[PDB]
């Protein structure tokens, strides 16, 4: 074995030195999202004004203990999807594969970070995961009452639950990629297409909704080797979808599987008729399937043990019997965990029931929606019960003359919940009437975007140390996160396109992905086949579903593995240290709703990442923010000799949430700016923030001199001007014969320093 | 018009306690007798009629404005004192008595709010109530639970002319 | 190994069918604590009237998920307790150490029963801690968002944690009376003294809180080894005070340790000043002992991962150096997670704090009562903010003229939750006068329990199965929980009490056993002096702390195998079918509040334990109750041949809530009636029942008819009146010379038959 | 006094959902014009001062008693029809419009409920006004949340001043 850090296989209390150093500069901020804790019996406690309920515990630690609840349900997500496709995956193919990711002398970033071993073997992930679940569990025992009374014990765990879920994240990643035959670090993916307007109604459509690929692999399995390919439609909807998108495709040849969307679309692709039959894995599922599905004709199979739905077992039954009952109506789907027999189930369910239910769907015609449109009152309860917001009885009031633009622009915005439907006195199904309205938008939605690429090699990232450290490429961007966009789902693509143009890195995964590549310019062209594929300056890559956005952050980890030489093994703390002083990445998860979304978010944290969030996740009861008018918050140690050294207040928080897309932007540009930056960096890090900020919000940053420590550091094409503003406004003498800075800033520029948050890296 | 109490109907609510429901006549009051009020401005003031009449109330009683989001560019041709912050750091900010403030005066007492979401908005204001003693008042469409005072849920209209009915009383 | 049953290591599949099968008879009932759900940033969402949120679930759904959340934390709360003990044990004691528990040839009858594994050593316990891990963290899963949609799936999953956390207890227990030297199935477990009485003041004091007793035993073995047993006082509250006196009393001797009391008395003691120091460990501890500690000037230690509490982590400090710094008032206390300098610095710190804190408490004084008790007006909000809804109002005003008995009578029923303080205007310490106004009661309260027996032993309940037989022993009544009482901690004692007095066989544990333990009669006598300590009719038994809850329901367990002869080995189905149908054991929790009752409860459930918890207990979100209008529901099978059987509605709920003591054991007396019982059984059952409800509602019962099925069925001294009754009411035919049932009952009597709710188990 | 509705405060909110505080009069006449009603009495009723006015309540209109928990001893002597449930139990067996009741008429619209905890009938009545259609009426001294209509937080000597109100007036 080779060199092991301080920390292995952490704990509570082995990861508490630096989670208290984070939140010492990074504050936590709680924004609670009741009055009330409603846990044991004791109560429900009301805890209004800071007060404590019957055991104590203030409102403060009521937020901090429902966000680690949140971090933990998340964690435990992806550890036991983890866990199930290991199992089978070993059960399959041995556990004695070699694990097969691409061309990195750092396999598992994540898991040699943490846990310090270093896995050849498919059977040498299964210790991991029973560390994984064995801390899992001592964490979930600190849900009960009784148990941690501080509101900063609760913040350390949190963070430990959010390593524990990329160390998780990473093992299902790599087992599946390993074993199913997903590209392999591919920087040219085949393009899938998406969008609802995809699927054909004339072939029979199957529709796969959940995160498991382990029951589709088997029916599409079963489509090839039967040849059902070319008479047959299979669509998948969330990261199921992406997962059979990459499923033997390291071949680089197109797939026939479709992309449908993202959770929002569920209920709408259901409420369109297009699907025969609908099968269900786990994670991500509408509850209301079946009560949809039994009016619509639309058999529904479940395939986990998680999500069995209340259906009956037909596990060990004929799959000519099932056919038969759900063919005469007796029951309107089954839990079929086997998997041999499902996918033989579900294409010849398909097929057996697509003659019988064609044409059957909840759109209205159009005398239906003039009496349903003429059916309202406009009593406002509607807009009410809108999570989004959104003008309902303004609309159908436009509609009533025969003006239905409001509701086809509604269509975007919404995000099909059918929330109004439930309190309609009226009786009039809203989402129904707002996609007859959006017919023609929803009938030309088509879109290309690329399959997942796997992970960051080592040569992509030795080719861009260059380019970010001679100030060409100003910073990395990971567009990440679910599907609860507040303004529709333009959003992203705008960011992304904005910092696309400027030679950013752009990193996407998850339903960002699938809502990015909806959207295409004048030429016809998708941002995927606008932009390459590489991991380069002006290239967006898309990893995969969110199992794989431990990609991202492990990428960051071997930034400070081959370039800094500095050991990976158990090393948490030094190589977070590394990643906050030095490397300039910002995620962003602009419809974070899932508690996935909140353990990812608060790994990323805790590997020294920060990210900014939607203005939903202001409902998360957690931000990380930091004091920049507090001088002292911003100083560090240098490692060259243990002395006092200062930093520029970037970044300026861990998570925030922004409200539009012009100031996540901003944002996003602003905290890309790190103090070991050299003078090429820093420029145009400056340069590409300032401009983003007078493009949006229309002045010059307020604080933009705070980051100008030399002349270089400044833009070429407005040095003058902004050193005669330093100059006048505030004192800094400038050697105008020279074009230097004489005196004035803070902080001088000494690329040499090493800024350090620990003190035993010193000397 | 006057009426801006007679709608506090809500989908959710935080807990027992709730904003008090005022009138144009009491928010005039409340709005001119701060000793030191912020006018925190969401982006929804972007909508012109919002606009001019946010701008006569700040010009009326020389009110900072606090510009959350990208309402900047609003305010860049206004004669105001209007600067950019974060709501999330914005909340942050007010609990804390030591922070010196947007022109370094020190922190505010009263906030005024206009032109937000009625769940970002919440957000922040359950921190903001919850850690502070920062008094709120919420002249928007929407009957904001988390506020201190807070106008009932109007339309567009009955809004407008609240504000209005305001303006003329400050 | 020999025959296994067909469910060894259940999932949530596995046994979804003995689920199903419970429920079609005990109904699930829902009494939700909230209108609104909250998990994602989706919500919050409003379910009201059975509403659907944006993902579909609707409210009852909500609560069956919010009970899943509970029982899969209390399961978490014991297996994290187990695992951290058995890894401490084994380190300690090495993995090959033979398990000795006392005279059974079934070991741990729920490993047994679930696992299918008969472990003989401490390391053949690791597996299933894996296990009981590996598959709980799949059950946390189901928490997420667009997770299983039916309520009823999350049913079986809550039962399936149930039993995973019976099965955690099992090995807690089996570890640390197998190292620890506790009794192993002591019918003679020596007395204890407990009260608030007992700590004397004239001593240093060390209150130890918590579950487990890893640190506290190098605190004692200290203590012992140092010779300060007579010279120091060491108290504990909650479970951890009742492993501390198990520990090394295999010999049957008297220990020095004391029981403080319940969670109840935690702030209470802290308001008294007796302690000189308090250490804390884990599950059950308020969570401001620190915020009174400082005012106090008490010590705060903390000794586990779980329950940090905000303090400086000390643990590779000096001894010497921490003392300095807590005698001089640096800090509060100290994280001290090696045991070994834990178990000298706590004793240590006791001896050099007590001279500097003598006669300094919060309870005020006679002038200072004076002033506090004329500074209230009367306003009301003390009463809202109780939760046991106390009249303080009422007792502070008649305190007014000099009359404190108001308040001494609220001293019994306060729960010391300091909930009233917080919403008084007036800043008046109501909890502390309660506390000076019944000074008088809390000084004369001592009393004696008897210390944790363990196991049931073979040769007691082969003793026992002909007094069940024989008519001579009505049934078992299981007294658990904790301390969360609505009207004080005697009405436990009065249900004790009235079912010895009947020669039922009660079975106590936890806090219900301190609360038995705290009241005498005339002669000065505890329950546990007036009646024998052994498996018996007429006897009270104590189990211990809450983790050998697991022994009660295991117990019933062994009734299947000893008497019956039936496999233990992965047979739930069978023996929860057996112990459901044949079995007259039912359960109590009168103050039932966290989650760890929960998990017991639905455990004992998942066995075929019915059990009454307190009116708290309604806020668990979820009830099983039966319909016996419904005459279709109580319908089984015959084992011999298959035909269809009828039953008698008994029990007629799984779990349910009581409002008042009278009624609780009036329950507790019908529902010990079983379809599979002699004429003796069923008669003596009888005569108790209708006795108890003739005493505490004052009527004969109105179904009492229903289990009548020979003239041998009816109470020995009220047969003739009750013949007579028969007659006259219902036009049943007697024979009235022979005193014999000619005709009417409903079910006849068969003693051969064999009662089952499952077809396979028929011809 | 007569009022009844001066006092609705609350410690901790179920919802946006409330019962409406209701008077004597609106009381009196929603006993007196039920088609079925259920009087649920619980042990608080035992207070030598309530069980009279409770037994007078029945008397006037003939209501059915359900004297859940251990309150059936004070009704043995009185000529009324009582019989003994638990509450959980009445609470389930409600939301089944197919139970036939303590009489084996069927199913009751409307219940009355005096003499509980706070607690514990509020749980019920969270399943009972979420699951069922039945209407509950709350003549107790605390404000209950989850009934349909409620008194408001009375003193003990005025609640049976309201008691002996709606007695003279049914
Ligand atoms: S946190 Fe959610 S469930 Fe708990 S009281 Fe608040 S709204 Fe109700
Ligand atoms: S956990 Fe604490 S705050 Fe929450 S209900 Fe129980 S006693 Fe009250
Ligand atoms: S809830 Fe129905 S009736 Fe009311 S405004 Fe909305 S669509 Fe119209
Ligand atoms: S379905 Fe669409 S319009 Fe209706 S409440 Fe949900 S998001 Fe709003
Ligand atoms: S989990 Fe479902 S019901 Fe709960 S807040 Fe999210 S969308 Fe609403
Ligand atoms: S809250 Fe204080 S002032 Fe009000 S009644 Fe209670 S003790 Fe008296
Ligand atoms: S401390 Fe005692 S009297 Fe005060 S609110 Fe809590 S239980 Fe009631």
């Amino acid at each position: 074995l080779g060199p092991m850090g301080p920390t292995p296989f952490p704990t509570a209390a082995t990861v508490r030195d630096w989670s208290f150093t984070l939140f010492d500069r990074y504050e936590p901020v709680y924004t609670p999202m009741c009055d009330q804790c409603c846990y044991c019996t004791f109560g429900p406690c009301n805890l209004e004004g800071n007060r404590r309920g019957a055991c104590g515990l203030d409102m403060k630690g009521q937020a901090a203990r429902e966000f680690f609840l949140r971090c933990i349900t998340g964690c435990a997500c992806h550890s036991a999807h983890g866990r199930h496709l290991l199992d089978h995956i070993i059960s399959i193919f041995g556990e004695d594969m070699p694990i097969n990711m691409g061309a990195s002398n750092v396999i598992a970033p994540n898991i040699q970070l943490i846990t310090g071993r270093q896995p050849k073997t498919l059977g040498d992930l299964k210790p991991i995961m029973e560390y994984v679940e064995e801390e899992l569990g001592q964490l979930l025992a600190t849900v009960h009452a009784g148990q941690e009374g501080a509101a900063i014990d609760y913040d350390n765990k949190a963070m430990l639950a959010g390593i524990l879920d990329h160390v998780g994240m990473e093992v299902s990643d790599i087992a599946q990629v390993t074993a199913l035959g997903f590209p392999k670090s591919d920087p040219e993916a085949p393009l899938v297409e998406v969008g609802m307007g995809t699927l054909d109604a004339s072939k029979p459509v199957i529709i796969a909704i959940g995160h498991n690929v382990a029951g589709v692999t088997y029916i599409m399995d079963y489509m090839e080797d039967n040849n059902l390919t070319d008479k047959m439609e299979i669509g998948g909807l969330c990261c199921t979808a992406f997962d059979m998108t990459r499923y033997k495709r390291e071949d680089r040849k197109p797939p026939y599987a479709k992309i449908v969307g993202t959770i929002s679309k569920e209920l709408k692709v259901v409420r369109s008729g297009i699907p025969d039959v609908i099968v269900i894995d786990e994670q991500c599922v509408r509850a209301d399937l079946v009560e949809e599905g039994k009016k619509l004709k639309i058999p529904v199979i479940a395939s986990n043990e998680k999500v069995m739905y209340g259906l009956p077992d037909r596990t060990n039954d004929d799959v000519d019997a099932i056919i038969e009952d759900i063919k005469t109506g007796k029951i309107p789907g089954c839990v079929m965990l086997d998997y041999e027999k499902l996918g033989e189930l579900v294409p010849r369910l398909a097929m057996e029931m697509a003659p019988l239910r064609e044409g059957i769907s909840a759109i209205p015609s159009d005398e239906e929606m003039a009496s349903l449109v003429a059916k309202c009152v406009a009593c406002g309860e509607c807009a009410l019960a809108c999570p989004e917001e959104l003008d309902i009885p303004d609309a159908i009031q436009a509609a009533k003359e025969g003006d239905f633009t409001a509701l086809d622009f509604l269509h975007d915005l919404c995000v099909g919940c059918r929330r109004c439907e439930q309190v309609c006195n009226k009786e009039i199904p809203i989402l129904s009437v707002i996609d007859k309205a959006a017919q023609k938008a929803i009938a030309e939605e088509k879109g290309l975007v690329r399959a997942g690429r796997g992970q960051v090699s080592d040569a992509e990232i030795r080719a861009e140390g260059l380019n970010l450290v001679m100030g060409t490429t100003p910073g990395v961007i990971a567009i990440i996160g679910c599907a609860n966009y507040p303004a529709g789902s333009k959003d992203v693509y705008r960011i992304a396109e904005e910092f696309l143009n400027r030679n950013y890195i752009v990193a996407v995964s998850g339903c960002s992905a699938m809502d990015i590549g909806m959207y295409k310019d004048a030429d016809g062209k998708t941002l995927y086949e606008r932009f390459p594929g590489r991991f380069e300056r002006g290239n967006i890559l898309n990893t995969g579903s969110c199992v794989s956005n431990s990609h991202i952050s492990g990428t960051c980890h071997k930034v400070a593995a081959i370039f800094a030489g500095r050991n990976l093994s158990g090393n948490l703390a030094e190589i977070a240290d590394y990643t906050l002083n030095r490397v300039g990445a910002v995620g962003l998860a602009w419809g974070a709703y899932s508690q996935k979304a909140a353990a990812i978010g608060t790994g990323c944290n805790m590997y020294g990442i920060p990210a900014v969030l939607g203005p939903h996740s202001g409902k998360y009861r957690r931000a990380l923010i930091a004091k920049t008018y507090d001088e002292n918050k911003w100083k560090v140690y240098d490692s060259r000799n243990g002395s006092e050294l200062d930093i520029p207040p970037s970044p300026e928080f861990l998570i925030t949430t922004a409200e539009t897309w012009q100031e996540a932007c901003v944002l996003l540009a602003k905290n890309c700016i790190r103090p070991s930056d050299n003078n090429m960096g820093r420029s145009i890090k400056l340069t590409h923030w300032i401009e983003l900020s007078e493009k949006y919000l229309g002045v010059l940053p307020e604080d933009w001199w705070k980051f100008v420590r030399h002349e270089a550091d400044l833009p070429l094409s407005r040095r003058e001007e902004l050193l005669k503003k330093l100059e006048t406004e505030h004192g800094w003498e400038i050697d105008w014969k020279k074009k230097k800075i004489i005196s004035g800033p803070k902080i001088k520029f000494d690329v040499s320093s090493q800024p350090t948050n620990l003190k035993r890296l010193c000397k | 018009m006057v009426d801006t109490t007679k709608n506090t109907k809500l989908f959710t609510s935080y807990g027992v306690k709730t904003s008090k429901a005022i009138t144009t006549e009491v928010a005039a009051k409340l709005i001119s007798k701060a000793k030191r009020p912020l006018f925190v401005v969401g982006t929804g003031v972007l909508d012109p009629e919002l606009l001019d009449r946010a701008v006569k109330i700040a010009k009326a009683k020389n009110i900072p404005i606090a510009a959350t989001g990208s309402s900047m560019p609003g305010f860049v041709d206004k004669d105001v004192n209007a600067k950019y912050i974060n709501l999330h750091q914005l909340g942050f900010y007010l609990t804390d008595p030591d922070w010196p403030g947007l022109d370094g005066n020190g922190n505010y007492d009263t906030i005024i709010l206009l032109g937000h979401k009625k769940y970002y908005i919440n957000q922040v204001l359950s921190a903001v109530k919850n850690f502070s003693d920062v008094k709120s008042i919420s002249i928007d469409r929407n009957y904001i639970q988390n506020a201190t005072m807070s106008f009932g849920n109007l339309s567009k209209a009955d809004h407008i002319a609240a504000l209005d009915e305001v303006i003329d009383l400050l």
